């Protein structure tokens, strides 16, 4: 009983053609239905629970996205996206995703035609291209003009970006911390320096920027009560060895005749400790930290000898601290001098919400801060640290690139004016594509409005009729329900968000529209 | 759910592909079974006998599918046998074929629409071109019309009996035709009944001029063998019969009951002379008879016979010229059963059966097949009916072909020149249908087991 | 909060029924224009159904979602009343509810499309009877023959529509009918249709009078009659019952042989009196006793059993006969008159497919038309039928209504642009769902093109193209044309090319679309419930 | 009934396959299933494809071998085809697209001739004799013998044509970063290696961005400062920076009390010494696989020493060629000699990812890297697979010489000159050789498929435009225009040398395949 031998294994999904690119579309919207409400000064954020239990809430969307586990394929490129723009811009991710899904809905019915896709996709790339050489020649910087404090741009980005994450009412007050603070950051620019301490309790409205480094952490050992915990100017000595009897140092096994010998070794050991102990003291130190944990007996000496110590520390703080008070960490206790030894304007420990934490600040050079982040809610812990996440990154690219462009939607718009006009100059089926290029670039303005509640075709209308001639940063006012420019009204976001947000979808409906078929394997 | 709910789809170059296969696959299961060389096939049906035959539309017709299109095509294949008999040895593998190169044109992007059209032009073209190369025949010349039953049939068993099947299929075809359409009559043929009796061997077979039936004598006293039989058609049951109108008796005197019991023999009486008035030998009925009526006719030493379907029936009455009567009242000497030639009973071996043979001028008549064993009787009785079919087809049209493929060249050539006249898309379509017609004289010699390619060019040059 | 269900609201349904919407539509966008391409259904057992006439793939496709079924419905009341555009006619609701759809789910207010798509029917059809033409100083036969192969083509027989448009016109021409006194009404189905598988449609032939599938009853009697003595009889032939309940007692036994003796005496001095009109053919629905058939052997008449009721009917409008549900008179006794006959040349029993058929030809008092079906399966040749009866019902509605619209999409050609100028005439927010309705009815040309497989954009672009010049320089007697082609995937003028549809297709098929659109748009939950 | 009899119970439960149905119809199915499989493949107007593992992982991918990669298949002479191609990869580069349509066209064309009732044999000569006559006449062919060794122009303009095969969209810039590529690698190690190319992945910053590093890279962390100096001396090590610890079980013991303060102080003050020694010699920069001692790292810090972690052994490789300084397995001797050079190195961040760069000018020649820029991974990986099969594409170029013109052209010529030669063969075969020629129209079919223009008469003027000898001439990509293109100014060319290896073994798949008859199939 012969049989016909299969092309592939049992059960290989195959489905080729427009079927399939209109099947992977409808996914990309589906997706985008899941962000939509996201964006806006009034816009959203959504809860999402695990498996496991734990609950999740995120307003930005690719955190979201991470969060739903795309099965299908196509979406697990946006959601891709969506990690790329977390990666470079910050807020907009949610934009990146409406974008893109717009396009692609833009572009099936056209796709409902038998067009061969490499047609749309070489508009889209010219098109792409143009619209990020006039988002270029539009950009705005102000280090030419007069007006500009070397921070006031900086303010007023995140001023811009924070006003839809879940702290938006203290926005006139998080700006103010987190451009100080990144102000701080030079030159490094990176992010590890300034950690997030989720402290929990507290409004956060109560939450606190130090200018220096403190710890959620502390390990109670038989002293460290005891000890003194003011230092008014102290100085800080850094140590990654341990302090311990030999806990986990080389293993080695002994041999000793004289029983005298055996008392001497004992002894010996227990020197071993002191005399790391004098060398600490000898230091003319009084704060200890240590990654690696810590001796009781040397915490009794430390409080007998009125030194503060602890145990345990963890590691990046600690290179937090090494950096702030300019002291450098150290192995060898032996090889100690004053060069290494950090120092502060004044150390401290104080209660916060139950937890004991450390403080030690004023350093005048010292350039990583930290932020104590008081907060309710365990929830806002994360969404606070995502929206604050987002603020230090979308400033420090603002540092790094004097260009910043009006928000609200006017980029959109502007361009959408500015290739519509264009696409009456090239003739044929590109005109066509150019126009949907147009119309779903427009979107952005339309969420925003809908999450407003607002008749978004009068204020379209309005939109475009002003703005093909009145002035160029006009855009949707949330509070005014209508147009304003925008630019006065400081809504402003470097020009970075939106120049790889549009590049992104861009080739994104380039990738999606590039498949004919999908196979898949068991 | 949206459609409904464990219904499957396809679509497209898919599904034109899939269903080339299908075909392609239904003309391969039977291209090695035509021509004079052919092979010999037998099938296991489901319930439990056996049935071997070359005749394609059979062998097709004990096949189940799931594929659609296939069983589109054994439609199709057991139409053509309907209504030609043969050529069923050809057709399905002409329209795989056919299909094969036509799909040859899908992947050229080739709209099927166009190449429709060119195919129903070159549909036209070949009938026309056919037309052109028949030859007309005469119909009476007999020996002409053994040549054309003897190469219609050789490619079936009963090739080595050539002579004998052509013999009977003659005489059967020819002495059935209803004259009374004016110079319009029509034979039929389910008058010509097949009758399958195991034993003897295929020369026992033979032409019966008249019917058989499958029956016997009633009562021992009738003769089994009569010169110049005079045959009554009963339709009617010849016995008493239930009151139709749910009629019901109430006696009160004793005399009544008697009576009544009386009454119905007394009818079956009156239905007795009334036959006997007629003076007539034979009496036959569908129905039953009761051995009443049987003793009354035994009296008047009249053969009867009872319980006959009514299909033999009619086709003993069309052999001795009667017509059936259902009201023995109403009987009328014109159906007199005159042109009886010779009434006889035989035993076929455990079996009795009724010759009725030597009509005047039977216009009915069965074949008496006597071979071996009942599939192989079975194989024998479908080749005659080919044959017969063939042969009243000759006789609704007096023009012949040339086949063994000689045709399909000339079609080929044909269209080759018309093709090469006819410049446009379409062209190719047409050229492609003109070279998917050469594979019958290609299949033919596969079957012979010759050089393929080199006979193929000879002919075709 | 209702048990045995959940319920679903807002933009999830919405979505959800333009989700069913395009797929019905996706199901036929493969079967209509000169170059649709068929469907066919293994059912679940086999007996498939080759077909690509919409209405029919929808009825015999089982639907369980409420929008869809809504749509199958509208394609079989568009059948129902035209016969083609279920080819079109579900298209153009789907495409319209999708658009429709996509201006509601920006926020659009339905009921503001819904009076915009109002308007937009009324305008349309305004705008259609100021582009009508009309046939009636065209040659009849001449538009007949090019509407009837119009509609051939996406056909199985569109190859053969030369000769079959010439059949059908024929035989519509012959079945004339006087209506209400004021009407030349043409009944559709009065036209009888036989399959028979065996020879090509090449072979089909036209039947100048009407065909029975039926049989002769006895074999015996005979085959052919060149005499009209054609009798009907609803009035079926046995031996009589008592019929009601009447109970037979006998008291005196001497009388039970002659009550069985009339028990069929009754109907044989019925037969007699039928016959001694010379009546020599006769038809009954009802059943027919061998009694009778040897009676009328030995008078050599024709006789036919079980005869549908409707076949009969047309047979006494075609003869003249009378149907007869009994013989009786306006007095008691039971008598017939030669008066009651119907007459045709000559009735004839003919063997096709190794089956005999009757024919009937040349009824002398009211001429008749039959058409046989001869092709290689039954699947063909019941799609075929299909096929012929929607030709048809559109040539009938030709006639009907003597006014023709040019083919090939001229219709919302024009229609788009039209709709496009006259929308900024309302100034409201519906002109945007005027202007929807424009874009979204462009979609026949579209579905023309692909599944002629060209590049669609660059048709429908130079249709539009030439449209929008016919809507400039308004000396358009030599500016105004209309057309579209697909064969050689380039604009004609279908008016020259013969392509032309009646115009009640496009008419009823916009207004039921219409109807639909906003039946299915105003829709904004469903509501299940898991059954009993 | 239900009972039909087996002469031969010879199988276990198996499948037996014979009687040349197989060949004739089962085996070829499944070749053509596999050339419509990637018919949509190759093309300038091919469109790409994705595919997901048995372990559900994204392919978005435009080249065959890749796509042949991912379904795991089961008919047998469907692995065969599949794998010739592979090879075929192995060798050359693109091609896996050519070679697999050439064996979907031969197989079809060769069962109608099976069916017409050639012998098998005979086509399996007919076809060998064809494909040799077919490398004859290929070189006659070459025109433009681009010669110039480390030109950016040349060879730019060159490797546009398989870029723009497997990415129609950004010619320009991969064109131009994968020459910078070329000339900055030159013969060192022999004749320009492949795998002195390395790619690195970087998410974030679309496509136009990417760029090119003369030197190497990393993505990994730094545990002191971060500097470069000009003059950069870099240490290697493939020792673990610590202490040599004897493999043998070394327990340290003691027997007095002094042992211990001395012990650890010694341990001390000697990794100071080694470390010390280290710096002596100028080295600023020290790279390691093994394990980093905490000691050792400390006192990096304290004399300004760069340190590079978890190194594989292919990356310390790497950069061993990088700087041209011998790696270290004994920690101590910071041999001046075998000691490292290098522009400058440092950290900087991309997309949110920590990365060593080591950034160099080499004149003696070094193995440079591209790095890639953009969103979506998945199109990283296409990306890169066609850099790298581009990369190949330079490096058969250098293997000899000799480009030809592509576009079909080449082919349409093939299929004429083999034609002919077909006439003059007379003999059965002539039916072999004619349908062989033939065959050659699949890729100019399959790329008016993938253009969507009316194959047949682009085919027909193509062939008349040839009949006057312009072998330069082929088909355009030009929906305006469906009808003709002249590939030489155009500049649409390719390899003689992965024509003719594909050419050879499309032949040796088809010969194979067409040559087996019966099948035996053991349950998997």
């Amino acid at each position: 009983m012969p049989t016909p031998v299969i092309l592939l294994k049992e059960g290989t999904d195959s489905s080729q053609g427009i079927p399939q690119l209109v099947s992977n579309i409808s996914a990309c919207q589906v997706i985008a239905e899941a962000v939509r409400t996201t964006l806006g000064p009034r816009g959203m954020d959504k809860l999402i629970v695990d498996g496991r239990g734990k609950a999740t809430i995120s307003n930005d969307g690719a955190t979201i996205l991470k969060l739903l586990d795309v099965v299908h394929p196509a979406a697990k490129t946006l959601v891709d996206i969506a990690k790329s723009q977390d990666a470079e811009v910050g807020d907009g991710t949610t934009s990146v995703t409406l974008l893109a899904a717009e396009f692609l809905k833009q572009v099936k019915p056209y796709v409902e035609e038998g067009l061969h896709p490499q047609i749309i996709i070489r508009a889209f790339r010219t098109a792409t291209q143009l619209a990020v050489n006039k988002i270029k020649e539009i950009a705005v910087t102000v280090k030419k003009a007069d007006k500009v404090e070397q921070r006031k741009l900086l303010e007023k980005c995140a001023m811009t970006a924070l006003s839809s994450k879940l702290i938006s009412q203290q926005k006139a007050f998080f700006a103010k911390m987190v451009v100080d603070a990144v102000m701080m950051l030079d030159d490094l620019l990176q992010l590890k320096m300034i950690g997030i301490k989720k402290v929990q309790g507290g409004a956060l409205e109560d939450s606190q920027l130090v200018a220096g480094v403190a710890f959620k952490k502390t390990f109670s050992y038989a002293g460290f009560e005891m000890q003194p915990k003011k230092y008014h100017n102290p100085k800080i000595a850094l140590l990654n060895v341990e302090l311990e009897l030999k806990a986990e140092k080389d293993n080695a096994e002994i041999r000793v005749h004289t029983v005298e010998d055996y008392q001497a070794i004992v002894d010996a050991e227990w020197n071993i400790l002191y005399d790391k102990l004098e060398k600490i003291h000898h230091s003319g130190a009084k704060v200890v930290l240590s990654k690696l944990p810590i001796g009781d007996v040397a915490t009794q000496y430390f409080a007998d000898r009125d030194m503060f110590c602890a145990g345990r520390v963890p590691e990046e703080d600690l290179k937090r601290t090494m950096m702030a008070c300019g002291g450098s960490i150290q192995t060898s206790v032996n090889a100690l001098s004053a060069d290494v030894l950090g120092r502060c304007q004044v150390f401290e420990e104080t209660q916060i919400g139950g937890e004991r934490y450390n403080f030690f600040t004023g350093c005048p050079k010292a350039k990583t801060c930290t932020f104590i982040l008081r907060g309710g809610a365990e929830q806002f812990m994360e969404e606070t640290e995502r929206s604050l996440h987002d603020a230090i990154m979308i400033v420090r690219r603002a540092i790094k690139n004097d260009s910043v462009v009006a928000g609200g939607g006017a980029i959109e718009m502007e361009l959408s004016k500015y290739l519509r006009d264009y696409s009456r100059t090239i003739p044929g089926k590109q005109q066509l594509l150019i126009g949907a290029y147009a119309k779903a670039l427009e979107i952005i303005p339309r969420q925003l409005c809908d999450n407003a509640g607002f008749d978004a075709t009068n204020i379209l209308n309005k939109l475009r009729a002003r703005h093909a001639q009145g002035g160029t940063w006009y855009g949707v006012d949330i509070n005014n329900e209508d147009i304003a420019d925008n630019f006065e009204a400081f809504v402003w976001e470097p020009a970075m968000v939106r120049i790889n947000a549009l590049t992104a979808a861009s080739e994104a409906a380039c990738l999606i529209v590039s498949v004919d078929e999908t196979i898949k394997n068991p | 759910l949206v459609l409904s709910q464990n219904t499957k789809r396809e679509s497209g170059r898919k599904v034109q592909s899939g269903n080339i296969n299908a075909a392609k696959t239904i003309a391969d299961i039977i291209r090695t079974c035509l021509g004079p060389k052919s092979m010999m096939k037998m099938l296991l049906d489901p319930m439990g006998g056996i049935v071997m035959t070359n005749d394609g539309n059979a062998i097709l017709r004990e096949i189940q599918v799931q594929h659609p299109a296939a069983k589109s095509m054994i439609e199709i294949s057991r139409t053509q046998d309907e209504e030609v008999g043969d050529g069923t040895t050809s057709v399905i593998i002409l329209a795989g074929e056919m299909l094969s190169v036509a799909e040859h044109f899908l992947e050229q992007q080739m709209h099927p629409t166009v190449v429709i059209s060119a195919y129903r032009k070159a549909l036209d073209d070949m009938i026309s071109t056919l037309k052109k190369i028949s030859i007309p025949v005469d119909i009476s010349d007999s020996d002409m019309m053994l040549n054309i039953i003897n190469s219609s049939i050789t490619t079936k068993a009963i090739s080595r009996w050539s002579s004998l099947a052509c013999n009977i299929a003659l005489d059967a075809v020819k002495m059935v035709q209803f004259e009374e359409n004016g110079r319009k009559e029509i034979d039929i043929k389910k008058y010509a009944r097949v009758e399958k009796i195991p034993g003897g061997i295929i020369e026992d077979s033979c032409v019966l001029r008249g019917v058989m039936i499958n029956k016997d004598v009633t009562h021992p006293r009738m003769r089994r063998y009569i010169k110049n039989p005079r045959i009554v058609l009963l339709d009617s049951s010849l016995e008493y019969k239930k009151g139709e109108s749910q009629t019901d008796i109430e006696i009160t005197r004793e005399e009544d009951f008697t009576r009544i019991l009386q009454m119905e023999e007394e009818y079956i009486q009156q239905l007795c002379e009334d036959i006997i008035q007629l003076k007539p030998d034979v009496v036959i009925t569908e129905k039953g008879i009761s051995d009443l009526a049987q003793h009354y006719l035994m009296r008047a030493n009249i053969t009867a016979i009872r319980r006959v379907r009514k299909t033999d029936n009619n086709r003993i009455a069309r052999a001795c010229g009667a017509r059936i009567v259902s009201r023995p009242e109403e009987l009328r000497e014109d159906d007199v059963g005159t042109g009886a030639g010779l009434l006889e009973i035989k035993k076929i071996g455990d079996e009795y059966f009724t010759f009725i043979t030597d009509c005047k001028d039977p216009k009915a008549c069965t074949i008496l097949l006597r071979g071996a064993s009942k599939e192989i009787l079975s194989e024998v009785e479908r080749n005659l009916q080919d044959a017969m079919q063939v042969c009243r087809n000759v006789l609704l049209d007096p023009q012949l072909v040339p086949g063994g493929g000689a045709s399909e060249m000339a079609v080929a050539h044909a269209l080759t020149e018309k093709s090469k006249a006819m410049t446009g898309v379409e062209q190719w379509p047409y050229r492609a249908v003109a070279q998917a017609l050469e594979v019958i004289p290609r299949t033919l010699i596969q079957n012979c087991g010759a050089s393929t390619i080199r006979l193929l060019t000879s002919l075709r040059a | 909060l209702s048990v045995f269900g959940d319920r679903s609201t807002g933009e999830t349904i919405r979505s959800q029924n333009v989700m069913a919407a395009a797929s019905i539509a996706n199901i036929v966008k493969s079967s209509l224009g000169p170059v649709g391409l068929d469907k066919m259904l293994v059912d679940d057992i086999g007996d498939v159904t080759i077909t690509n006439d919409g209405a029919t793939i929808l009825k015999l496709l089982e639907v369980e979602h409420p929008a869809a079924k809504v749509l199958c419905e509208l394609a079989d009341l568009q059948d129902k009343e035209v016969g083609d555009g279920t080819t079109s006619v579900v298209i153009i609701a789907a495409e319209l509810l999708k658009n429709a759809d996509e201006l509601v789910k920006q926020k659009i207010h339905p009921t503001s499309v819904i009076s915009g798509y109002r308007l937009a029917c009324k305008e349309a059809v305004r705008y259609i009877n100021e582009n009508l033409i009309v046939n009636t100083d065209e040659l009849g036969r001449d538009c007949l023959i090019n509407a009837a192969k119009t509609s051939m083509s996406s056909k199985i027989i569109g190859i053969n529509g030369d000769f079959f448009a010439n059949m059908v016109v024929d035989a519509v021409l012959a079945i004339k009918y006087t209506d209400i006194r004021g009407q030349p009404r043409y009944p559709v189905n009065s036209v009888n249709i036989l399959k028979a598988h065996g020879r090509s449609q090449m072979e089909s032939m036209l039947i100048s009078g009407y065909a029975l599938n039926c049989v002769v009853g006895s074999q015996g009697m005979p085959k052919r009659i060149v005499n009209a003595k054609i009798a009907c009889l609803d009035f079926s032939l046995q031996k009589t019952k008592m019929k009601l309940g009447v109970q037979v007692v006998i008291t005196d036994p001497e009388k039970l042989d002659q009550i069985r003796q009339r028990e069929s005496d009754i109907t044989k001095e019925r037969i007699q009196k039928i016959l001694a009109t010379g009546a020599n053919v006769i038809l009954t629905t009802g059943g027919i006793d061998d009694m009778c058939l040897k009676y009328f052997v030995e008078a050599g008449a024709m006789a036919v059993r079980r005869v549908l009721k409707r076949d009969l009917k047309r047979i006494a409008k075609a003869s003249g006969a009378t149907i007869l549900s009994t013989l009786a008179n306006l007095e008691g006794e039971e008598t017939f008159e030669a008066a009651m006959l119907g007459q045709a040349e000559e009735v004839v029993q003919e063997r096709i497919c190794d089956d005999e058929l009757i024919l009937i030809k040349n009824t002398k008092a009211r001429t008749s038309a039959s058409i046989i079906l001869r092709g290689a399966n039954d699947f063909m040749c019941d799609e075929m039928e299909r096929s012929l009866h929607d030709a048809l019902c559109v040539v009938k509605r030709v006639l009907e209504s003597k006014s023709v619209v040019p083919g090939g999409g001229a219709v919302e050609a024009a229609l788009s642009i039209y709709l496009e100028n006259y929308a900024t005439s309302m100034g409201s927010r519906e002109q945007l769902a005027i202007a929807e309705f424009a874009r979204s009815l462009l979609v026949i040309p579209n579905t023309l093109a692909v599944n002629a497989a060209q590049d669609s954009t660059d048709l429908v672009a130079k249709l539009r193209a030439f449209h929008n010049e016919a809507q400039v320089n308004p000396e358009r007697k030599n500016l105004k044309w209309i057309g579209l082609d697909l064969s050689n995937g380039k604009p004609r003028d279908n008016k020259q090319a013969g392509v032309f549809e009646p115009t009640i297709v496009k008419v009823k098929s916009l207004k039921f679309a219409t109807e639909a659109a906003i039946t299915i748009l105003r829709i904004d939950d469903l509501i299940k419930l898991h059954p009993e | 009934p239900k009972a039909p009899g087996f002469a031969q119970m010879l199988k276990e439960g198996a499948k037996h396959f014979s009687g040349l149905e197989e060949a004739v119809y089962r085996n070829i199915q499944a070749c053509k299933e596999l050339a419509q499989t990637t018919r949509t493949a190759y093309g300038p107007n091919g469109m790409n494809k994705m595919v997901i593992n048995h372990l559900e992982k994204l392919f978005v991918t435009n080249d065959a071998a890749t796509i042949l990669r991912e379904l795991e298949v089961q008919h047998p002479a469907a692995k065969m085809i599949v794998m010739a191609s592979h090879m075929q990869e192995q060798e050359v580069g693109d091609g896996t697209n050519f070679v697999l349509v050439f064996a979907g066209a031969l197989l079809e064309l060769a069962e109608e001739l099976l069916r017409i009732g050639l012998s098998v044999s005979e086509v399996i000569e007919g076809y060998e004799i064809a494909c040799r006559k077919a490398h004859e006449i290929l070189p006659n062919l070459v025109c433009c013998s681009a010669k110039n060794l480390r030109d950016i122009d040349e060879v730019s303009s060159l490797l546009r044509t398989s870029i723009m095969s497997k990415q129609y969209g950004n010619e320009v810039f991969l064109a131009k970063l994968i020459a910078q590529a070329c000339v900055s690698i030159f013969p060192d190690s022999g004749h320009f290696n492949v795998d002195n190319i390395r790619v690195c992945k970087i998410l974030g910053s679309g496509i136009s961005s990417s760029s090119v590093l003369h030197g190497m890279v990393f993505k990994k962390e730094t545990e002191g400062d971060v500097t470069s100096v000009k003059d950069a001396k870099i240490a290697v090590y493939s020792c673990p920076f610590d202490g040599m610890i004897t493999e043998t079980k070394g327990t340290v013991l003691i027997k007095t009390a002094e042992e211990l303060m001395n012990f650890s102080k010694g341990e001390e003050n000697l990794m100071d010494a080694q470390v010390k020694a280290i710096a002596d010699t100028g080295a600023n920069v020290v790279v390691t696989g093994g394990k980093v001692a905490d000691m050792a790292l400390h006192y990096a810090n304290k004399y300004n020493i760069m340190l590079v972690r978890l190194n594989s052994k292919w990356d310390l490789r790497r950069l061993c060629k990088t700087v041209g300084a011998t790696a270290l397995p004994r920690l101590t001797p910071p041999v001046l000699e075998e000691m490292g050079h290098c522009d400058s190195v440092y950290l900087s961040e991309v997309g949110d990812t920590q990365v060593v760069v080591f950034k160099h000018e080499k004149e003696d020649g070094a193995i440079s890297t591209i790095v890639l820029r953009g969103s979506t991974d998945n199109l990283m990986d296409d990306i890169e697979r066609a850099v790298d099969d581009g990369v190949n594409t330079f490096k058969v170029l250098t293997r000899d010489k000799r480009l030809v013109p592509g576009g079909g052209a080449t082919e349409i010529e093939l299929a004429k000159q083999i034609t002919s030669y077909g006439e003059t063969c007379p003999g059965l075969e002539q039916y072999a050789i004619k349908k062989f020629a033939e065959a050659f129209e699949a890729i100019p079919r399959a790329l008016a498929e993938n253009s969507g223009v009316k194959a047949n008469e682009v085919i027909s003027k193509l062939y008349a435009v040839h009949q006057e000898g312009n072998k330069n001439v082929g088909l355009d990509i030009e929906a305006e225009v469906p009808a003709v293109k002249d590939m030489l100014e155009a500049g649409i060319l390719d390899t003689y040398l992965g024509k003719y290896w594909a050419i050879k073994l499309a032949t040796n798949a088809a010969v194979t395949v067409l040559r087996v008859d019966q099948i035996i199939m053991a349950k998997p």
